[PDB]
């Protein structure tokens, strides 16, 4: 089988600029290849064929180049939208292989994140066990860190956290960490607090709230 | 219109069976090929076989014994059907039609199918609120939401108000819990003054175990 080498792994870069996605074939494949953009949770979506071909709708800033092993997807003058992963298919040998993609990733101003604190319900608690919940939304970059206090004690090992993928609009991401804790060591608890970090705050922010009030 | 819709998403034990069925309209299965191809999480595509317009058969060299693809052209449907699946076969599986008939060059997309192979067992979400309150009014913004909690295999869809808010609406990752069972949460921002007059609904469907919720989420206090 024919191998895709696709570079770089993730590329970052900012509005405006012409950017240039590799794709290296282990032999010679002629202009045999097919680009492809998937966004998150999207299908694949077709850019061009055969090497350079344009497809019926899309936008006139993606392009293609290249013959026999090394390929190029260009996108001249990025937008926050092109965010995705993009990936080349070659059908020059049978079976047609894919590379493992490159992630495009757009710089943007440092944002600090807005926060909120979400008490578990009184639903959840029927159920013998309580999640917290700690929103950081729309910030930029993708660093942040959530520190979980009850009591002001250090919470260590009981929470999960998990990150939206770039917001194709203004490139911001927001972030999700649930804490999760025994109806039992809930109800011994007063203060519930959410402390984060980020290169856009020039100190902590804290949200809390007090268990029943 | 070209369209290509798959059955839903769901569990298969290990060594069982996968089937799936991809219902095309806009175009005829005698005139053109159908593909299978699929994506393993964090992963690349992996052409997996096709079906041609005659009714000839390709497999990639890895399922050639345990893939079939056949299909019934007077419903424009397409079935996929592999055997002794593994955990290594956890994937979205998609179908897809090319540009011309005999070719390679995927322009059509169905919109994939998430099959999970676990020996686990299917379990539906419970869906509890993420309520704003005093302490939630970020310059006169709030954020609600809804956490769906404790449900396998995985995907779950969340929209809000059946589609008509999307604007602030982020839906995260979820995330696999010790317990084996995922949760995810969906939140929105709306301004505080609207919590009063207008109602906050996060529409929830985990289709592996039909389970759908609708569910309010209203400030506490």
């Amino acid at each position: 089988d024919i191998l895709l080498t696709q570079s770089p792994v993730i590329l970052s870069v900012s509005p405006g600029e012409r950017v240039s996605f590799s794709c290296r074939a282990s032999q010679s494949i002629g202009t045999n290849i097919h680009w492809y953009q998937q966004r998150t949770n999207g299908s694949p979506r077709l850019l061009i064929k055969y090497a350079s071909e344009s497809i019926s709708g899309i936008p006139s800033r993606f392009s293609g180049s290249g013959s026999g092993t090394d390929f190029t997807l260009s996108i001249n003058s990025v937008e926050s939208e092109d965010i995705a992963d993009y990936y080349c298919q070659q059908n020059n040998n049978w079976p047609t292989t894919f590379g493992a993609g490159t992630k495009l990733e757009l710089k943007r101003t440092v944002a600090a994140p807005s926060v909120f604190i979400f008490p578990p319900s009184d639903e959840q608690l029927k159920s013998g066990t309580a999640s917290v919940v700690c929103l950081l939304n729309n910030f930029y970059p993708r660093e942040a860190k959530v520190q979980w206090k009850v009591d002001n004690a250090l919470q260590s090992g009981n929470s999960q956290e998990s990150v939206t993928e770039q917001d194709s609009k203004d490139s911001t991401y927001s972030l999700s960490s649930t804490l999760t804790l025994s109806k039992a060591d809930y109800e011994k608890h007063k203060v519930y607090a959410c402390e984060v970090t980020h290169q856009g705050l020039s100190s902590p922010v804290t949200k809390s709230f007090n268990r029943g009030a | 219109q070209v369209q290509l819709k798959q059955s839903g998403p769901g569990l298969v034990q290990p060594s069982q069976s996968l089937s799936i069925t991809c219902t095309v309209s806009g175009f005829s299965l005698t005139n053109y090929g159908v593909h299978w191809v699929r994506q393993s999480p964090g992963k690349g595509l992996e052409w997996l076989g096709v079906i041609w317009s005659g009714g000839n058969t390709d497999y990639n060299t890895p399922f050639t014994s345990r893939l079939s693809i056949n299909k019934d052209n007077s419903k424009s449907q397409v079935f996929f059907k592999m055997n002794s699946l593994q955990s290594n076969d956890t994937a979205i599986y998609y179908c897809a039609r090319a540009l011309t008939y005999y070719d390679y060059e995927f322009a059509y997309w169905g919109q994939g199918t998430l099959v999970t192979v676990s020996a686990a067992s299917t379990k539906g979400p419970s869906v509890f609120p993420l309520a704003p309150s005093s302490k939630s009014t970020s310059g006169g913004t709030a954020a609600l939401g809804c956490l769906v909690k404790d449900y396998f295999p995985e995907p779950v869809t969340v929209s809000w108000n059946s589609g008509a808010l999307t604007s602030g609406v982020h839906t995260f990752p979820a995330v696999l819990q010790s317990s084996g069972l995922y949760s995810l949460s969906s939140v929105v921002t709306v301004p505080s003054s609207s919590l009063g007059t207008q109602t906050y609904i996060c529409n929830v469907n985990h289709k592996p175990s039909n389970t759908k919720v609708d569910k309010r989420v209203e400030p506490k206090s």
